[PDB]
């Protein structure tokens, strides 16, 4: 007989990763998180003097 | 200790014991497949004779599926095997676990 | 019809572990050869090169220009 | 190992229930402490 | 009847149930504590208060863990379950005082927890070096309460040490011999020896750091002609050996783990194994200031703490390689215990090689209070002692409840952990070599991605430790009751059924000399 | 300083921090390697249906285990001891300063000549000047001469400190009652940045330390101006 | 009913008793030290006391009355004994280490020489010397005891152990005035710290030898002993060794030595 | 001669990390040394060298404090 | 003598799951309140 | 390194009660008597104040938090010097 | 000098103490102190396993050394084998206040 | 004195099933109490203290 | 048939590929017409059919080699729960973020950056590998 894993595996499968995703995404990205990444090629240094 | 051929002989002869017993046949398989090689078609041709005078065809069958289990994935191993068996097979009546639909999962 | 030939049957786990020992043995070399190329011998590299020519007192007033030091304007 | 099978099986549902409950009792406390931070300290 | 069995306890099985219980509460409060310390620098500024809440919370994670939470449920716990089943004995050997070693830890516990509650804390580090442990700079009771706490757990170990000692050496078949033991008892055994002789050595620069405290004394306090750097001498002393101390009985459980679902009969190389554990035990008593590198040593000391402490990686090769050649020709079995197990290989593997190269003392003197110690420990200990103890707890939850996990459930478990305690430790080996202090509540802002990425991962533990909860629950709820395990010709502890009598071996087994 | 994303050492601004570089890359090589080694014989062990399960003989194959890791630990070993008894010979300071640790910021003194002293803390978030580095600035830096070898001496006058500066290689603890000394020698000007490493109360993380190396006429006339 | 030689023990209060008394000494020496107060402490030394005597009653009561100690039992009780005689051996040593890790190099705060600038240590020509031969004789009595004992003579037993007891007793009284005289005291620098805690312990051991050299003679008096059982007394016999091994240490290290 | 001096040069006598013995000997020797001088009637500046090294590594808060101990009769080395 | 056998052998009742539940909810929920709780405390004091 | 004694040939309790009182005894006798000529109070020295003696970071917690446990007023100076 | 007053095991040992010393006299082993010497171990001539009761667990170390031991319940009944060498065990079951 | 050990053998092998702490009689029933009541009202006095001590003192 | 836990020191049944012959038959009782198939078995083995000798090997033994080695859907289940947990953890994040963590130091603010970074770069920091090494002070801009 077919059992949780044959039924129900796909579902858990793609859901999970899905969700997963789509949350870790949107932590990382839209909540004003400060990653702090390096500069280089990203910042242009201005005077501080 | 001894030669390919020596360790055979001494399985060979284990098996054709001519009163081996239950206990003695279920030994000898069990220790056997611990071994890092595939059983000879000569030893298995004497297990399967023992199997024979316990009158256990139950048991003959499940020497076969385990012949192919020792050989992981060289698929070319149990044909040869079988192939080499089939006298006795048909002397014997021994159904191979193909045969019996015993290898579908 | 045509028997099947005799395969090798015996000592199969120990002749996969023998190939692959070797296999394994044969990446740490040629990693060894990568990692020191791409990361050891780089580092000698830029250090002697950096400091071949490197002038300190010339690095010094650059900073000292730059407003950098308590010490020196 | 073999087993029989649950003497008092735990449905889907159940399962639902007691992991909820147990995550619970762990997010809300600690959940209640750290949202009151600013009110101890500013205090 | 409750009492008696519970509070009154001579048996060996649930005093054992008692310690798992005890432990597993501890591992939630040192797991709470973990928390706070990653909320607080998951991002940069400050969260809770300045270094002193901190430190309290930094002082109490390690205490917590150490010694309630690895050290009860891998000695007290597995240890009496296991020990006294697997040398077909009926109980300790002093099954009495064994129960005093339990219940001295609830009051050693309390003792902690008060030290945090009065005053301001301990903020000290679980090394407690003065002076700042001392009474200028920690006036009031609490770093007395931490020595008291220690105090008692160091009684309850050295008692269980003696136990343990005499029951495996006494109290086998008078036909076997040490060696026809299995190695998780081997493993208790040398613990038991490494305890015997360092807790009484930690007791007494415990003792004297509370005189310095309390009674004028100045073994630590130049003032007097004492010297800060001679307590450090003393509690490392004990802190080597006890790391070597809280990992033994994890090796002896990832014997049997790997041993049992390669389906073997017996460990690769088991007079290795043991030598193995014999000389690590040894040589863990001669490397200890590789803890002080930076203290001013001599130069010809340094050499030899260098040397020294390399040279532990020989036995401890032997016996990562010899798990390795357990697997080999294996009938693999990849249960939730087995991938406990490898895991333990893998992260055990990475954190002694970084441990390698904190040995050389000219790399140290960078390395040193920085979080690249941090990342050696923890893939020692939350990726080792707590691998191999998730490992037996699945392993032989079924022989101690007579009840079966879900495996499915424990394999999402170890899954989600396994993610987790990467995620959190592997950036901070960056955040050391950069030059992240160890014991901050901030950091220079440079070093805000790795510990934030650190942070997230230890919500990602938290995660697994809640769902570990929920799937305790779930066996008990469904009750599946064991009816067969595999290999118990070489695994006595499962042959009197699951879960076996209150008392086993009332008729010892027959074992002949032939 | 660290900058974002670091995942190694900050760059070498003395010798002796150039050679625990290579000497790091030369023993993470091997670290690499030996944790490669192992995750891939693990996979090897793990991923065959063949079996083997009856006794095996371990003495030859231990043999591998204990030689092949005694070699790889006195490869490890050699450089390494070559490093400490390097940094630990006989160099010739021409200038001593003393550094003595407190709660919670730390002391300078350089007693050669005249009675020079002051003390170094952290400037706050809040007083911060546009660019400057939060946690690590100080308002007094320890103004040094380049090119030159330095004896320092670190002590305490309260609990335990450990004045430590990354890129020159350098973490001396400070101890009260005990005079530790160190050799520090930078190749170049700049300004070079560590934090006290041994935890010392509600302070510790806020106690940093910056060198300031510029040529000896600076560092001369710099003396005189702080008398 | 068991076939194998060892002892399952009746379900027993003590354990808890014991660990509660220790929770009520250590909590009592915190209000003591630091909140003016000795309540706590007193009730939690009374428990222990209380806790002691009842368990080693009911040793007394499983072997002597209940015959549960068969040879496979003894011995385990003899490598009990030994193992803690190590471990108290090795908290001894965390001591002697403090001690001469201060005196090999004496700071400058001490006038950078030991003994210390300022201490006049005791002669230790003197009650020293006295105090170590009254130890040293009490370990030749007490081996006359254990002789006795084994030969079964009763009286010459007894005899011989309160010898070895008024020995004991006369080394702690001898202990005990020397602390009074002595000019310099625990809080005299690292020299009065490491004189008056190494030999404040090995008083405090052999108190405790002493105590149990007179539970032996008690059980003695009352025939509890045979010429071949007779744990305890060996035991205590071991024990009683230790300290005096301990005192020869001390000496020659801390009061000869260290003078 | 010795004029040009820049620091206490290196002395075999303390060759390791601690260098407390080292400040702590030439203080001794500079006081040991003042004291012979300015009894026999004789010239302090021969002390000077001890005088320059002890400055230059010891603390100035230890040498304070032993100065302290000199003038109230309790300093514990012997001069 | 003692209940032997599985669910008898603890010193806590799995009789009923939900009456389970509560309990280990309580045991391991309090242990990981405690550090919250104690942090609060040390804050709430000064 | 045999001593000078010289016995065995038998054993046991006779010869260490022989040792007990033909040893061991007189050797305390003759210490107690050693003891008892040189003793009886030595004359005190100049109290000078040091600050590696007479430690005080935290009152005792008996008397007045100022005497250490077994003060014996003849020769334990205070901080401050010896009592009246 | 010399007295008795002391009294001898014989004399007051009791319970199981005098239980053990009362059966090594006999040359007997009730509380199963001694390890037993193992017998040619063939179907003919078997270990022979005493017991109080059904059944008893054996420990079998098959060849002299070997450091794995192992463990079967042994039934009452006829001689059972060790499953991993195969030496013959019987048991003998019962009574014990002899 | 004389040898009564036989007597208290007699005493405390008596199959009354009482546990050998309680075996002597009624006066081990008195001094288990008394210790029993000072560990449980000790270690509750002990916790009053900590609940005191938690506090800043008035 | 029936295991009962009252069976555990018995010799019991087991399907696993290295213990091909179990000590025990999976089925012993036996009803009339399989004592007939078990007195048919001790003559020629050929006179059974294929339904008979499959009878026989199923009263011996429970799962063929095949069935009680096949491989399972259960991985998707363990690698999608848990990355549902993993998903669930960053929900956990977002709260604490929302409602514990307030607003980081003002030197995280872009300009403060910028002016930190030429600060950097004019002091040189790491310029032989790490952080000024990949600037060019000759062209004003990040090397490419
Ligand atoms: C379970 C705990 C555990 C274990 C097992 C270890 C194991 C080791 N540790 Fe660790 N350690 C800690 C817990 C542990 N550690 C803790 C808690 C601290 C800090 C305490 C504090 O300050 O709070 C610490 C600190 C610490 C320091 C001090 C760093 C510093 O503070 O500056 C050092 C330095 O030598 C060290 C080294 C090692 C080494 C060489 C090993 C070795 O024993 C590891 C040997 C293992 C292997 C090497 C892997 C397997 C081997 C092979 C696969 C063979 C091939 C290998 C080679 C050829 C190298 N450790
Ligand atoms: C006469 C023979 C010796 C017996 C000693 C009698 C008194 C107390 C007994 C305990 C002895 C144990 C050592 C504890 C430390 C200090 C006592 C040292 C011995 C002693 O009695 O030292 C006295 C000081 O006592 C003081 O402070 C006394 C303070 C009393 C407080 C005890 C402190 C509690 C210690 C906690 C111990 C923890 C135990 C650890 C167990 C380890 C777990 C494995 C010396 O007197 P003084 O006036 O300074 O100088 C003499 C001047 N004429
Ligand atoms: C000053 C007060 C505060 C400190 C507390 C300590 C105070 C004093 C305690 C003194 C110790 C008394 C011990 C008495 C033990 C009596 C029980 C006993 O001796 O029991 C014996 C077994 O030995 C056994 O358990 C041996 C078990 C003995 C171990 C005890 C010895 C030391 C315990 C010391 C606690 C150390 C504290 C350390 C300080 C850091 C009984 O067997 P037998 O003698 O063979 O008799 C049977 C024959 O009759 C049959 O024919
Ligand atoms: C380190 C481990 C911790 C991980 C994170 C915990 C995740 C949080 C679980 C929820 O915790 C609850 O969150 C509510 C907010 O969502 C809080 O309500 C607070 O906020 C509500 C909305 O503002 C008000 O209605 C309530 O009265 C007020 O208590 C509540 O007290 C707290 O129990
Ligand atoms: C049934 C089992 C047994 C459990 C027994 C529980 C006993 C409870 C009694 C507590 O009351 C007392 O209160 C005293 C004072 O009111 C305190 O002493 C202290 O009290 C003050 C605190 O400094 C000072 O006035 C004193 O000098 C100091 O000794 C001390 O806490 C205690 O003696
Ligand atoms: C009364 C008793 C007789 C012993 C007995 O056989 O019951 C004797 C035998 C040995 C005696 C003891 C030992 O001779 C040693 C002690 C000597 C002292 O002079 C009196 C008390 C002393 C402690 C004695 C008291 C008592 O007279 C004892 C105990
Ligand atoms: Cu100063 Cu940390
Ligand atoms: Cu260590
Ligand atoms: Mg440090
Ligand atoms: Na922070
Ligand atoms: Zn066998």
């Amino acid at each position: 007989a077919p059992d949780f894993h044959d039924k129900y595996g796909n579902a858990v499968l793609a859901s999970g990763a899905t969700f997963c995703v789509a949350v870790w995404v949107y932590m990382a990205t839209q909540i004003g998180i400060e990653w702090n990444p390096s500069p280089v090629g990203r910042v242009t240094p201005k005077e501080w003097r | 200790h001894e030669t390919d051929e020596e360790f055979d002989a001494r399985w060979v002869t284990y098996f054709n014991k001519p009163d081996i017993d239950a206990w003695e046949l279920r030994k000898g398989m069990n220790t056997l497949v611990g071994y890092d090689l595939v059983p000879e078609p000569k030893i298995i041709d004497a297990a399967l004779r023992a199997c024979r005078r316990l009158n256990d065809f139950a048991s003959a069958v499940r020497i076969l599926e385990v012949v192919k289990d020792k050989a992981g994935p060289h698929k070319e191993i149990y044909p040869y095997v079988i192939q080499e068996l089939r006298p006795t097979l048909n002397e014997l009546g021994i159904s191979t676990p193909e045969e019996l639909g015993l290898d579908k999962v | 019809s045509t028997a099947l030939a005799k395969p090798q049957m015996r000592g199969l786990l120990a002749r996969r572990l023998r190939f692959h020992i070797v296999g394994a043995f044969m990446v740490s070399l040629g990693f060894a050869t990568f990692y020191k190329f791409a990361v050891a011998e780089k580092r000698k590299k830029a250090y002697a090169d950096f400091y071949r020519n490197y002038d300190s007192m010339k690095d010094f007033e650059e900073m000292r220009k730059a407003g950098i030091f308590q010490s020196a304007k | 190992i073999t087993a029989k099978p649950a003497k008092t099986p735990t449905s889907p549902k159940e399962q639902a229930i007691g992991l909820s409950v147990t995550f619970l009792s762990f997010l809300l406390p600690a959940g209640w402490v750290l949202y009151h931070l600013d009110n101890y300290k500013k205090s | 009847m409750f009492i008696n069995r519970w509070l009154f306890s001579t048996n060996h099985k649930d005093i054992g149930t008692l310690y798992l219980l005890f432990g597993a509460w501890a591992g939630m409060v040192g797991t709470a504590l973990s928390l706070l310390i990653r909320a607080e620098l998951g991002q940069p500024g400050t969260l809770l208060g300045d270094d002193q809440i901190y430190n309290v919370v930094v002082t109490a994670h390690a205490f917590v863990m150490i010694f309630f939470m690895v050290m009860p449920i891998m000695i007290g716990g597995f240890g009496n379950w296991l020990v006294p089943l697997m040398i077909g004995a009926p109980d300790m050997a002093f099954p009495r005082m064994n129960n005093m070693s339990f219940w001295l830890l609830p009051p050693s516990f309390l003792l902690l927890l008060a030290s945090s509650m009065v005053e301001a804390g301990a903020g000290t580090g679980w090394t407690v070096y003065p002076p700042l442990a001392g009474n200028l700079a920690h006036a009031g009771a609490s770093v007395d309460l931490t020595i008291f706490s220690l105090h008692l757990a160091g009684v309850s170990s050295i008692l269980g040490a003696i136990n343990f000692i005499t029951t495996i050496i006494n109290m086998k078949p008078p036909a076997m011999s040490q060696y026809q033991t299995p190695l998780f008892v081997w493993s208790v055994m040398i613990t038991a020896v490494l305890l015997l002789l360092s807790l009484p050595v930690l007791a007494a620069g415990i003792t004297m750091l509370l005189t310095d405290r309390n009674l004028n004394t100045t073994f630590f306090d130049p003032a007097g002609g004492g010297d800060p750097i001679l307590y450090q001498h003393l509690f490392w002393f004990f802190g080597h050996p006890e790391v070597y101390i809280l990992i033994l009985p994890g090796f002896g459980m990832i014997s049997h783990i790997v041993t049992y679902y390669s389906g073997k009969k017996e460990p690769f190389g088991y007079m290795g194994m043991v030598w193995a554990m014999m000389s690590i035990g040894f040589l863990g008593f001669i490397v200890w200031a590789h803890h002080m590198f930076t203290v001013g040593m001599d130069v010809d000391t340094r050499a030899y703490f260098t040397s020294a402490t390399m040279i532990i990686a020989i036995p401890t090769g032997v016996k990562v390689f010899s798990w390795l050649a357990t697997l080999h020709g294996g009938n693999i079995k990849w249960s939730p215990a087995m991938m406990w197990a490898l895991g333990f290989i893998f992260l055990f593997t990475v954190g002694g090689l970084t441990g390698i190269v904190l040995a050389n003392s000219s790399l140290d003197i960078v390395l040193h209070d920085t979080y690249y110690v941090v990342a050696h420990f923890h893939y020692v200990l939350s990726m080792g002692a707590v691998f191999a103890i998730m490992g037996g707890f699945v392993h032989w939850f079924p022989l101690f409840s007579g009840y079966t996990l879900n495996d499915t459930w424990a394999k999402i478990h170890f899954a989600i952990m396994f993610v987790g305690v990467n995620m959190t430790f592997f950036p901070q080996h960056f955040l050391g070599l950069s030059g992240m202090p160890r014991r901050y509540s901030d950091y220079p802002d440079a070093y805000t991605m790795w510990n934030t990425i650190s942070s997230m991962g230890s919500f990602i533990s938290l995660t697994a430790v809640m769902l570990m909860v929920f799937i305790i629950w779930e066996a008990f709820a469904s009750k599946r009751e064991v009816l067969t395990v595999d290999l118990t010709t070489t695994n006595l502890e499962w042959l009197n059924g699951c879960p076996p009598p209150y008392h086993t071996f009332e008729e010892p087994t027959y074992v002949n000399l032939k | 300083m660290a900058y974002p994303m670091q995942l190694g050492f900050q760059d070498a601004t003395s010798p002796i921090m150039e050679e625990l570089l290579h000497f790091h890359d030369h023993t993470l090589m091997i670290v690499f390697l030996i944790s490669s080694l192992v995750l891939y014989i693990i996979s090897l062990m793990l991923t065959t249906k063949l079996t083997h399960t009856s006794t095996m003989d371990a003495q030859e194959v231990e043999t591998i285990w204990t030689i092949l890791p005694a070699i790889i630990l006195i490869l490890i070993a050699l450089p390494s001891l070559r490093i400490l008894y390097m940094m630990d010979e006989i160099n010739n300071p021409s200038l001593t300063v003393k550094t003595m640790g407190h709660q919670w910021y730390w002391s300078y003194e350089y007693t050669d000549y005249e009675d020079l002293s002051f003390d170094s803390y952290m400037i706050p978030t809040s007083e911060l000047k546009p660019g400057e580095l939060r946690l690590l600035e100080v308002d007094n830096r320890v103004v040094l001469p380049m090119e030159m070898t330095i004896r320092m001496l670190v002590s305490s006058e309260d609990v335990l400190h450990s004045w430590a500066v990354p890129s020159l290689g350098l973490k001396t603890d400070a101890i009260p009652g005990r005079l530790n000394q160190t050799t520090l020698m930078s190749s170049r000007p700049g300004l070079y940045y560590g934090q006290c490493s041994e935890i010392c109360g509600s302070n510790h993380s806020f106690m940093p330390i910056v060198l300031e190396l510029v040529p000896l006429k600076y560092f001369e006339k710099w003396s005189a101006s702080m008398l | 009913h068991q076939t194998h030689a060892y002892h399952m023990v009746n379900p027993s209060p003590w354990p808890l008793t014991g660990a509660l008394s220790a929770l009520l000494m250590t909590s009592g020496l915190t209000m003591w030290f630091h909140f003016n107060s000795m309540t706590l402490l007193m009730i939690g030394l009374t428990t222990n006391m209380l806790t002691m005597y009842q368990w080693w009653r009911d040793v007394i009561r499983e072997s002597t009355f209940q015959g549960h100690h068969t040879p496979a039992v003894q011995k385990g009780l003899r490598y009990g004994m030994i193992l803690f005689i190590i471990s108290e051996v090795l908290f001894f040593t965390g001591f002697f280490w403090a001690f001469y890790h201060s005196s090999l190099a004496p700071t400058p705060e001490l006038g950078g020489c030991w003994p210390p600038t300022g201490i006049h240590p005791l002669n230790p020509l003197e009650v020293p010397l006295l105090n170590t031969s009254v130890l040293l004789a009490s370990g030749v009595s007490i081996t006359w005891a254990h002789h006795s004992l084994m030969e079964g003579d009763r009286k010459h037993m007894l005899q011989a152990l309160f010898i070895t007891i008024t020995l004991g007793v006369y080394f702690t009284l001898l202990q005990a005035s020397e602390y009074y005289e002595a000019p310099f005291t625990i809080s005299d620098g690292v020299y009065g710290s490491t004189f008056f805690v190494a030999t404040g312990f090995h008083g405090l051991h052999v108190i405790i030898g002493s105590t149990f050299l007179i539970v032996c003679f008690f059980r003695q008096l009352k025939f509890h002993f045979t010429s071949n059982h007779h744990f305890g007394f060996e035991a205590a016999a071991w024990y009683w060794h230790f300290v005096d091994v301990v005192w020869l240490f001390l000496y020659v290290s801390i009061y000869w030595w260290g003078s | 001669k010795i004029k040009n001096y820049q620091t206490a040069p290196f002395d075999s006598r303390f060759p390791n990390q601690n260098q407390t013995r080292n400040c702590w000997q030439n203080y001794l020797d500079f006081h040991r040394c003042e004291k012979a001088m300015t009894a026999k009637g004789g010239d302090v500046s021969v002390c000077e060298w001890y005088r320059r090294v002890y400055k230059s590594l010891c603390p100035i808060s230890w040498v304070s404090t032993w100065d302290d101990r000199r003038a109230e009769g309790t300093f514990p080395g012997k001069i | 003598h003692y209940e032997e056998g599985p669910g008898k052998n603890i010193p806590f009742s799995v009789e009923n799951k939900w009456r389970l539940l509560a309990m280990m909810t309580l045991f391991f929920g309090s242990g990981f309140a405690a550090p919250f709780f104690i942090v609060r405390h040390q804050l709430l004091k000064k | 390194a045999s001593a000078a004694k010289g016995d065995h040939g038998g054993t046991g309790a006779r010869t260490w009660r022989f040792l007990t009182f033909g040893l061991a005894l007189p050797s305390v006798a003759l210490c107690t008597l050693n003891s008892w000529l040189h003793s009886g109070h030595r004359e005190r020295p100049a109290f000078i104040p040091y600050h590696h003696l007479r430690i005080r970071t935290k009152p005792f917690s008996w008397g007045d938090g100022n005497h250490t446990f077994f003060h014996n007023p003849r020769v334990n100076p205070l901080p401050t010097g010896y009592e009246k | 000098a010399s007295g008795g007053g002391v009294p001898t095991d014989e004399e007051q040992a009791t319970g199981l103490e005098r239980e053990v010393m009362l059966a090594a006299r006999k040359g007997q082993d009730p509380y199963n102190i001694l390890a037993p010497k193992a017998t040619s171990g063939t179907k003919e001539d078997p270990n022979l396993v005493p017991s109080i009761t059904n059944k008893r667990i054996v420990g079998c170390i098959c060849e002299e050394d070997n450091s794995t031991v192992i463990w079967f319940w042994l039934h009452k009944g006829e001689a059972q084998r060790c499953p991993s060498c195969g030496t013959h065990y019987k048991l003998v079951p019962h009574q014990l206040a002899h | 004195f004389e040898n009564r050990v036989a007597e208290k053998q007699k005493l405390f092998q008596e199959d009354n099933g009482l546990p050998v702490h309680l075996k002597g009689g009624a006066t081990d029933n008195i001094l288990y109490r008394v210790t029993m009541t000072l560990c449980l009202g000790g270690t509750l006095y002990s916790l009053y203290c900590l609940g005191w001590a938690s506090f800043p003192h008035k | 048939s029936v295991v009962k836990s009252e069976d555990y020191a018995l010799p019991s049944y087991v399907d696993r590929r290295d213990y091909p012959l179990p000590d025990v038959a999976h089925v012993k009782n036996l009803s009339a017409s399989q004592k007939a198939l078990k007195e048919k078995e001790k003559a020629s083995w050929s006179s059974l059919s294929i339904d008979e000798k499959v009878e026989l090997y199923r009263l011996k033994f429970k799962e063929s080699f095949a069935e009680m080695n096949r491989s399972t859907n259960e991985w998707k289940t363990v690698v999608g729960a848990a990355m549902f947990f993993i998903g669930f953890t960053a929900l956990l994040l977002i709260w604490e973020k929302h409602y514990v963590y307030g607003p980081i130091p003002h030197t995280f603010e872009e300009e403060w950056v910028a002016k930190q970074t030429k600060r950097m770069l004019d002091m040189k920091v790491a310029p032989i590998q790490g952080f000024s090494a990949k600037w060019d002070y000759d062209k004003n801009e990040w090397k490419k």
